[PDB]
RNA sequence: AAAACUUUCAGCAACGGAUCUCUUGGCUCUCGCAUCGAUGAAGAACGCAGCGAAAUGCGAUACGUAAUGUGAAUUG
RNA sequence: GCAGAUCUUGGUGGAAGUAGCAUUCAAAUGAGAACUUUGAAGACUGAAGUGGGGAAAGGUUCCAUGUGAACAGCAGUU
RNA sequence: GUACGUGAAAUUGCUGAAAGGGAAGCAUUGGAAAUCAG
């Protein structure tokens, strides 16, 4: 094998020797992404997964961002 | 079962993060009985199980029935 | 192999039980899809 | 270090259809339907 | 019926190999009957089950 | 099952209590499951499991 | 209807020419097909120590002549075919009580 | 559910446990007097 | 030179999924607004239902808790 | 607005039922037994095993019970 | 009848009718048989 599973994108694509995603570029900081690879970024990029805290936020919007309860 | 009428132990689903003092304290404070062994393992599905191991002064068939498992 | 981290336990035992039918009363209930 | 320093393979049977190198074709090959027969003549014709 | 179970049960409980291992013909439907180790060890004393002697050298 | 407003007009310690009170009947009743278990208990899970939540966020 | 009778078999004119690793199974493929010819019963059940007898020298060789005996047991009729020991296989065909 | 392959795979999934299970009682079972076809004339108003 | 076989035509039955109608989808245009994250985001993993595999929801308070609204359901 | 583009996608033909792909007996079980099971006989690997274990790798593939849809260049009670 | 609206063609089996001496399709003119306006 020269792949393993990335820890953080979560692919089996974690070249050992290398100690880095070929995916996602675990483990440098930033995410590995690519402008000709436009297929590729919608793949992984906000909606594919769950976005639960920014549903939140939106929600949120509306009303100011309003904290207390009501009367 | 066989364990339970044989080598006086209980069988338990546990806790993913118990480890054996945890699991005797836990025994110990759920269901008043001192346990003298436990051995654990992984099962194949990610859960762990443990074999608890009563004194000869409990009768685990007891417990069992307490518990209401048996 | 045998000397397996914990996570790939879970890892294996998800992706098996995955395949696994689905049951009967889960189609009454309007509908319910595969994969 | 100077002391030291095309195959024709016809499109038909198993060998249509193909992308890449066939079967029992190795070093340099070209290949052939008897298609670009019709554009040989018109190429020489040119 | 199928006896491959008690086959394999035999052949650990008598430390020997399955070639060694034999069955009453006469007697499957109790061998079938017997599915744990010990009831192999019930049958062997019985005599339904005989480790075939070694032959020669 | 337990109201949420005559949770509020308790103290801590017994609200702790009740907790630990219904903990026990949550365990009991999974292993009643376990067993083989009438639906009845099995309804008698979810109203706990509820009832449980319900304790930890007047508690929080 | 139910009736034994002691017969022979040349075995050797019935296995000529025959190649060698097929001689034992020929062999009783013929008993088998000599019992249904004579009792007129299409089932014919061969005895496991016939059986032996056939297979004593290897799969080759098959002994020249064989002493059999062909009784039409009732059904559960059938021809049951069973080896029978005579110091010389050379005689005729007799009726068995 | 509105994916017709789905759907489908369920139903052959479905009419076998159904079959499995109508000839698992009937070979159990396995009257005349009660049980008789009905038909539209004994149907009839 | 009858039958079989071959072909043609019609009928019926298959095989197939075109056509027609449809459509909680797509595409395009226009309009309003400006709001991710170390107070841990996007993403990944694992879990959670009486009976659940996906999808959805949620996080050991786990197909949800509180609160407010509605006012009698859920539904296989 | 198609007959064609070695057109695209799907469907279906003739070729063509064509090319092709060391066991024997009795018994048990079964709707059904060339292939399952037991016993007998005959053979094959012959300690360098078709033996018995592990590493890596697979991931449940171990065991028991049931079924015989799809697998099986055949079939099965598999 | 879930191999589920409608259900084309290619293609296949069946029945009916007819043709058939090393191709077939087609065109023209009529005959026969069947069937339409009538
Ligand atoms: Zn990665």
């Amino acid at each position: 094998k020269s792949h393993t599973i990335c820890r953080r994108c979560g692919k089996r694509s974690f070249h050992i020797q290398k100690s880095t995603c070929a995916c996602c570029g675990y483990p440098a900081a930033k995410t590995r992404s690519y402008n000709w690879g436009a297929k590729a970024k919608r793949r992984r990029t906000t909606g594919t997964g769950r976005m639960s805290y920014l549903k939140k936020v939106h929600r949120s919007f509306k009303n100011g961002f309003r904290s207390g309860k009501p009367a | 079962m066989k364990k339970i009428e044989d080598d006086n132990t209980l069988v338990f689903h546990v806790h993913l993060k118990a480890n054996k003092f945890t699991i005797k304290e836990a025994v110990r404070k759920l269901y008043s009985v001192e346990p003298v062994k436990i051995n654990t393992l992984i099962r194949p599905n990610g859960t762990k199980k443990a074999f608890v191991k009563l004194s000869a002064d409990a009768d685990a068939l007891d417990v069992a029935n307490r518990i209401g498992f048996l | 192999p045998s000397h397996k981290s914990f996570r790939t336990k879970q890892k294996l035992a998800k992706a098996a039980r995955q395949n696994r039918p689905i049951p009967q009363w889960i189609r009454l209930r309007t509908g319910n899809t595969v994969h | 270090r100077l002391q030291r320093v095309p195959t024709l393979v016809v499109a038909k049977g198993p060998n249509k259809g193909l992308k890449s190198r066939p079967k029992g074709v190795k070093g340099k090959y070209k290949m052939v339907d008897s298609r670009m027969k019709k554009d040989l003549r018109a190429q020489k014709r040119l | 019926a199928n006896l491959r179970t008690q086959k394999r049960l035999a052949a650990s409980v008598l430390k020997c190999g399955k070639r060694k291992v034999w069955m009453d013909p006469n007697e499957i439907s109790e061998i079938s009957n017997a599915n744990s180790r010990q009831n192999v060890r019930k049958l062997i004393k019985d005599g339904l089950v005989i480790r075939k002697p070694n032959l020669m050298h | 099952a337990l109201k949420t407003f005559e949770l509020r007009k308790q103290s801590q310690e017994n609200l702790a209590e009740q907790l630990q009170e219904l903990r026990q009947e949550l365990a009991s009743l999974r292993v009643q499951k376990i067993a083989g278990g009438s639906g009845s208990k099995l309804s008698k899970i979810k109203t706990t499991r509820k009832d449980i939540a319900r304790i930890l966020t007047v508690i929080n | 209807q139910v009736v034994t009778r002691d017969y022979t078999i040349h075995m050797h004119k019935r296995l000529y020419g025959v190649s060698f690793k097929k001689r034992a199974p020929r062999a009783i493929k013929e008993i088998v097909a000599f019992a249904q010819k004579h009792m007129q019963t299409k089932e014919v059940r061969v005895d496991p120590s016939l059986n032996k007898e056939v297979w004593k020298r290897g799969i080759r060789n098959v002994p020249h002549r064989l002493r059999l005996r062909l009784s039409r047991k009732r059904s559960d009729l059938y021809t049951y075919v069973q080896a029978v020991d005579v110091a010389n296989p050379k005689m005729e065909t007799t009726v068995v009580e | 559910i509105k994916n017709k392959i789905v759907r489908q795979q369920q139903y052959m999934k479905a009419l076998h446990q159904k079959n499995k299970d109508k000839l698992e009682r009937r070979k159990e079972r396995a009257r005349l007097s009660e049980n008789i076809p009905a038909t539209i004339e004994s149907k009839r108003v």
